[PDB]
C-alpha cells in the first residue's frame, strides 16, 4: 500500500469508464437497451419515443461522467501544482518551510 | 395597423413575432433580405413589409431588482 | 452506428460538442501537468562516469 | 451488430454461444453452423486531427488518425495513431506541435520527429 | 463504443530522462542549476 | 410543331472545374461581419462540371436528370439561351414546368404539355404541340467574345421551386473565370410537382439554320455544409467547403477563416461495413 | 524620480494618459480583446 | 500569444454564453424551438407536452452552463489565491522560495 495514491487515481478512472459503458446496458424505461432491436421491432413513430428515452438516459450518463472527470481533473491539477512547487522548492533548492 | 417606434411593443412582421423596441436602423439591407441576425442568431434587424425601411429591434430593458 | 439516433440527437444541439470540448481540455491539461512538474530544466545534465 | 471477426483462442463450453467482457459487450461468438469461436473486435474508431501551421505561413496540413493502424486507413505509424502527410525525420528538435507518444510535428513541408 | 485512450505526450522514458537530468543537476551543481547556469 | 435537327456533329461532352462557384444565399436573412455555418444543398468546390457548347455544327440540347438540384452556368452573348424544360416524363401523361423568355417577357407555366423531341426557338435576320390541363401561370419581368455570365440554381424543396440567379460582366474568351460571386435568390415558385429531368432551350439563327456562339455548364447540388463569410455590408465574400480538404474542415470546425499553428481534432474516422453476414 | 539611476517609467502611472495607467498596463489592456 | 491565459478565460466565458444562447434554437425533440409557434399551432393538451420538452431541454442546458461555470470558478479562485500569495510574497517582500 505504499503507492496507493497513484493506484486510487488509476482505479477511479477505470471504474468511471466501466460505469459509463455499463450505462449503455440500461434501457432507461424503454423496451430495450439495444437500438438495433428497436429499429428492427418497431415502426418509426414509436421508435422515435424509444430512442428518445435511450438518448436522454445515455446523455445524462455521459454528462455525469464528464462532470466527475472535470472535478477529478481539478483535484489532479491541484496535486500537480503542488508537485511542481515541491520540485522547484525541494529539489532545485533548500526549503525553510516546515514539513 | 399603424407602426409605432421607440417603444417596447409586440411586433408581428410577416409571421415573425416578438417583443422589442423598434428604432431606426443605419444597416442597409440588400433588396432580397428581410430579417437581420447578430452573431448569436437572434433577430436584431428587420424590414417593414409595407414600406421598405430597416428597423433595429433592441430587446426591452429587462433587469434584476436588488 | 444508427443514423436515426444521430438525427434525433441533432435536435438536442451542441451538448456533444460541449462534452468533447471538456474532455479535450482535460486531455491537454494532463500533458500540461506533466510538463509543469518534470520539465523544469532546459538542459539535460549528466553525472560524471566516476 | 457490426465488427471485425477474427479466429479466437477462447474455449467455450458446449452450452455457450456468445461471450461478454467486463463491460458486458459481446467480444466472442460461436458460429451456429461450424462450431468455432470468433473474436468480435469493434471496427476501428479514430479521432481525425489536422496538424497545420498558421495560414499566414502555409496551407499544408497533415492528418492524424488517433489510435488507428496505418494498414486500415508520407505515411508514418506512431503510437498515437497513423500520421499522413508528415515526413518522418531522424533528427530531434524542440516540440512545436504535439502529436503524442514523444512525437511532435513542425514546419520547415511538415515534418514529424 | 466511442471510447479512446490518448497516449501522453511525454513517454515514461522521457520523464525518466527529465528526472535523471534533475538528479544530475542537484548532485553535481547543487541548487545553482535551478537559478541559472550549473 | 416539331422539327428534327439532323445536321449535328458528334462530339463527346466536355468537363471542367467548378472552382469556388455555385454559392447562393441559403435564406432571406441579413448577416453582418459574421461567419455562418449552414447545411444545405450546395455545389461542391473544385468539382467536375459538365460543359456543353453551341458553336458552328454543335447544338447541345439533351435531357438530363435533375437530381436534388441544378447549377446552370452560362457564358452567353446575343441571348441564345431562352429557357428551360422541367418535368419527369416530358409528355402529356404527367405535368411539366415550362420556363421561357421570348422577346417581351418571361413566362412560367405548370401544365400538361406535349414536348417535342428537339425543342428550340428561332431568330430570322417549335417547342410544343399541345397544352391540355394548366394549374399555374406566372408572367414576370425579364431576368436577362462572351460578354455575359449567368449563374442559376434550381431547387425542388417541399414542393417549392427556388430559382437563384446572378449576372456577371466578364471578358474571358473560353472557360469559367476564377472568382467569388454569391447568387441572390430571385424567385420561389409554389409548384408542388415532381421534377426529375430538365432540358435547355436554345434559339436558332436563320439567314438551313445556324447555332449562335454560347457555352453552358451543368453542376449537381449535394447536401453539405458551407462556412459563409458576411462582411460589414452583408454580402457573402468568401466561403469554406467543410468536406473538401482537412484544412477547410478545420476552418469549418473552428468557425474561422484563419487557423493558428497547432493540432485540432476535427472529425472522427469510422470504417464502413463492406458486407452483411447472416449466420442461422 | 531620483532612484540612483533606476528607471520605473514603464511601470509607474503615466500622467499624460487619462486612464492613469502605466505604459506596460496600457499595452496589456490594449492586447486583451 | 503572450497574454493567452487571460484571453482563454475571456474566450471561455464568451463561448459558454454563446452556447447557452444557441441552445434556445434547439427543439429538443419538440415540433419547434419557438414557444409562440407551439402555442399558436397546437391545442393546450399537446402544446403542454411540446412546451415540457422545450422546458426540460433548456433546463438541462442551463444546469450544464451553471455546472461548468462553477468548475471554472473553482479554477479561477485557485489562480486568484496563487496571485494573492505572489502579491504578498514577491511584491511585499523578498522570497527565498525557488521559482
Ligand atoms: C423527331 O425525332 C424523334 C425521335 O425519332 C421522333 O419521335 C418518334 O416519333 C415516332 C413517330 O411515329 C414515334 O413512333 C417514336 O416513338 C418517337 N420516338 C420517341 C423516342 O418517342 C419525332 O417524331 C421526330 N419529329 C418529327 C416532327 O418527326
Ligand atoms: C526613463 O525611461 C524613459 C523611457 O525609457 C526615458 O524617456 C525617454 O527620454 C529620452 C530622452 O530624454 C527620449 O528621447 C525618449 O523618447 C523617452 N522615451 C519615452 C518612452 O518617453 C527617460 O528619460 C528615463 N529617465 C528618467 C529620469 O525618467
Ligand atoms: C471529369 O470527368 C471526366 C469523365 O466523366 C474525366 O475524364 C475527367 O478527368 C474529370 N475531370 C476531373 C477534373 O476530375
Ligand atoms: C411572348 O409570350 C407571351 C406568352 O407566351 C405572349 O403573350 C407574347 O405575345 C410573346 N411575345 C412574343 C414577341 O412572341
Ligand atoms: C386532362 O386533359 C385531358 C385531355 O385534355 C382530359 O381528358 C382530362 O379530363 C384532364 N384532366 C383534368 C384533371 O382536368
Ligand atoms: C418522382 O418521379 C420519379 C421518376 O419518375 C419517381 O421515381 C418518384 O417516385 C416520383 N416521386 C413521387 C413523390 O411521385
Ligand atoms: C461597404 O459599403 C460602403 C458604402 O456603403 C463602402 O464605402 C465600403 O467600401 C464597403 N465595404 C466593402 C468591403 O466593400
Amino acid at each position: 500500500s505504499a503507492l496507493g495514491k497513484l493506484q486510487n487515481v488509476v482505479n477511479q478512472n477505470a471504474q468511471a469508464l466501466n460505469t459509463l459503458v455499463k450505462q449503455l446496458s440500461s434501457n432507461f424505461g424503454a423496451i430495450s437497451s439495444v437500438l438495433n432491436d428497436i429499429l428492427s421491432r418497431l415502426d418509426p413513430p414509436e421508435a422515435e419515443v424509444q430512442i428518445d428515452r435511450l438518448i436522454t438516459g445515455r446523455l445524462q450518463s455521459l454528462q455525469t461522467y464528464v462532470t466527475q472527470q472535470l472535478i477529478r481533473a481539478a483535484e489532479i491539477r491541484a496535486s500537480a501544482n503542488l508537485a511542481a512547487t515541491k520540485m522547484s522548492e525541494c529539489v532545485l533548492g533548500q526549503s525553510k518551510r516546515v514539513d | 395597423t399603424n407602426l409605432v417606434k421607440n417603444k417596447c411593443v409586440n411586433f408581428n412582421f410577416n409571421g415573425l413575432t416578438g417583443t422589442g423596441v423598434l428604432t431606426e436602423s443605419n444597416k442597409k439591407f440588400l433588396p432580397f433580405q428581410q430579417f437581420g441576425r447578430d452573431i448569436a442568431d437572434t433577430t436584431d434587424a428587420v424590414r417593414d413589409p409595407q414600406t421598405l425601411e430597416i428597423l433595429d429591434i433592441t430587446p426591452c430593458s429587462f433587469g434584476g431588482v436588488s | 452506428d444508427s443514423t436515426e439516433c444521430s438525427n434525433l440527437l441533432l435536435q438536442y444541439g451542441s451538448f456533444c460538442t460541449q462534452l468533447n470540448r471538456a474532455l479535450t481540455g482535460i486531455a491537454v491539461e494532463q500533458d500540461k501537468n506533466t510538463q509543469e512538474v518534470f520539465a523544469q530544466v532546459k538542459q539535460i545534465y549528466k553525472t560524471p562516469p566516476i | 451488430g457490426t465488427g471485425v471477426l477474427t479466429e479466437s483462442n477462447k474455449k467455450f463450453l458446449p452450452f455457450q454461444q456468445f461471450g461478454r467482457d467486463i463491460a458486458d459487450t459481446t467480444d466472442a461468438v460461436r458460429d451456429p453452423q461450424t462450431l468455432e469461436i470468433l473474436d468480435i473486435t469493434p471496427c476501428s474508431f479514430g479521432g481525425v486531427s489536422v496538424i497545420t501551421p498558421g495560414t499566414n505561413t502555409s496551407n499544408q496540413v497533415a492528418v492524424l488518425y488517433q489510435g488507428v493502424n496505418c494498414t486500415e486507413v508520407n505515411v508514418f505509424q506512431t503510437r498515437a495513431g497513423c500520421l499522413i502527410g508528415a515526413e518522418h525525420v531522424n533528427n530531434s528538435y524542440e516540440c512545436d506541435i504535439p502529436i503524442g507518444a514523444g512525437i511532435c510535428a513542425s514546419y520547415q513541408s511538415i515534418i514529424a520527429y | 463504443n466511442g471510447l479512446t485512450v490518448l497516449p501522453p505526450l511525454l513517454t515514461d522514458e522521457m520523464i525518466a530522462q527529465y528526472t535523471s537530468a534533475l538528479l544530475a543537476g542537484t548532485i553535481t551543481s547543487g541548487w545553482t542549476f535551478g537559478a541559472g547556469p550549473a | 410543331q416539331c422539327v428534327n435537327l439532323r445536321t449535328r456533329t458528334q462530339l463527346p461532352p466536355a468537363y471542367t472545374n467548378s472552382f469556388t462557384r455555385g454559392v447562393y444565399y441559403p435564406d432571406k436573412v441579413f448577416r453582418s461581419s459574421v461567419l455562418h455555418s449552414t447545411q444545405d444543398l450546395f455545389l461542391p468546390f473544385f468539382s467536375n462540371v459538365t460543359w456543353f457548347h453551341a458553336i458552328h455544327k454543335r447544338f447541345d440540347n439533351p435531357v438530363l436528370p435533375f437530381n436534388d438540384g441544378v447549377y446552370f452556368a452560362s457564358t452567353e452573348k446575343s441571348n441564345i439561351i431562352r429557357g428551360w424544360i422541367f418535368g419527369t416524363t416530358l409528355d402529356s401523361k404527367t405535368q411539366s414546368l415550362l420556363i421561357v423568355n421570348n422577346a417581351t417577357n418571361v413566362v412560367i407555366k405548370v401544365c400538361e404539355f406535349q414536348f417535342c423531341n428537339d425543342p428550340f426557338l428561332g431568330v430570322y435576320y417549335g417547342v410544343y404541340s399541345s397544352a391540355n390541363n394548366c394549374t399555374f401561370e406566372y408572367v414576370s419581368q425579364p431576368f436577362l467574345n462572351f460578354k455575359n455570365l449567368r449563374e442559376f440554381v434550381f431547387k425542388n424543396i417541399d414542393g417549392y421551386f427556388k430559382i437563384y440567379s446572378k449576372h456577371t460582366p466578364i471578358n474571358l474568351v473560353r472557360d469559367l473565370p476564377q472568382g467569388f460571386s454569391a447568387l441572390e435568390p430571385l424567385v420561389d415558385l409554389p409548384i408542388g410537382i415532381n421534377i426529375t429531368r430538365f432540358q435547355t432551350l436554345l434559339a436558332l439563327h436563320r439567314s438551313g439554320w445556324t447555332a449562335g456562339a454560347a457555352a453552358y455548364y451543368v453542376g449537381y447540388l449535394q447536401p453539405r455544409t458551407f462556412l459563409l463569410k458576411y462582411n460589414e455590408n452583408g454580402t457573402i465574400t468568401d466561403a469554406v467547403d467543410c468536406a473538401l480538404d482537412p484544412l477547410s474542415e478545420t476552418k469549418c470546425t473552428l468557425k474561422s477563416f484563419t487557423v493558428e499553428k497547432g493540432i485540432y481534432q476535427t472529425s472522427n474516422f469510422r470504417v464502413q461495413p463492406t458486407e452483411s453476414i447472416v449466420r442461422f | 524620480k531620483d532612484f540612483g539611476g533606476f528607471n520605473f517609467s514603464q511601470i509607474l502611472p503615466d500622467p499624460s494618459k487619462p486612464s492613469k495607467r502605466s505604459p506596460i498596463e496600457d499595452l496589456l489592456f490594449n492586447k486583451v480583446t
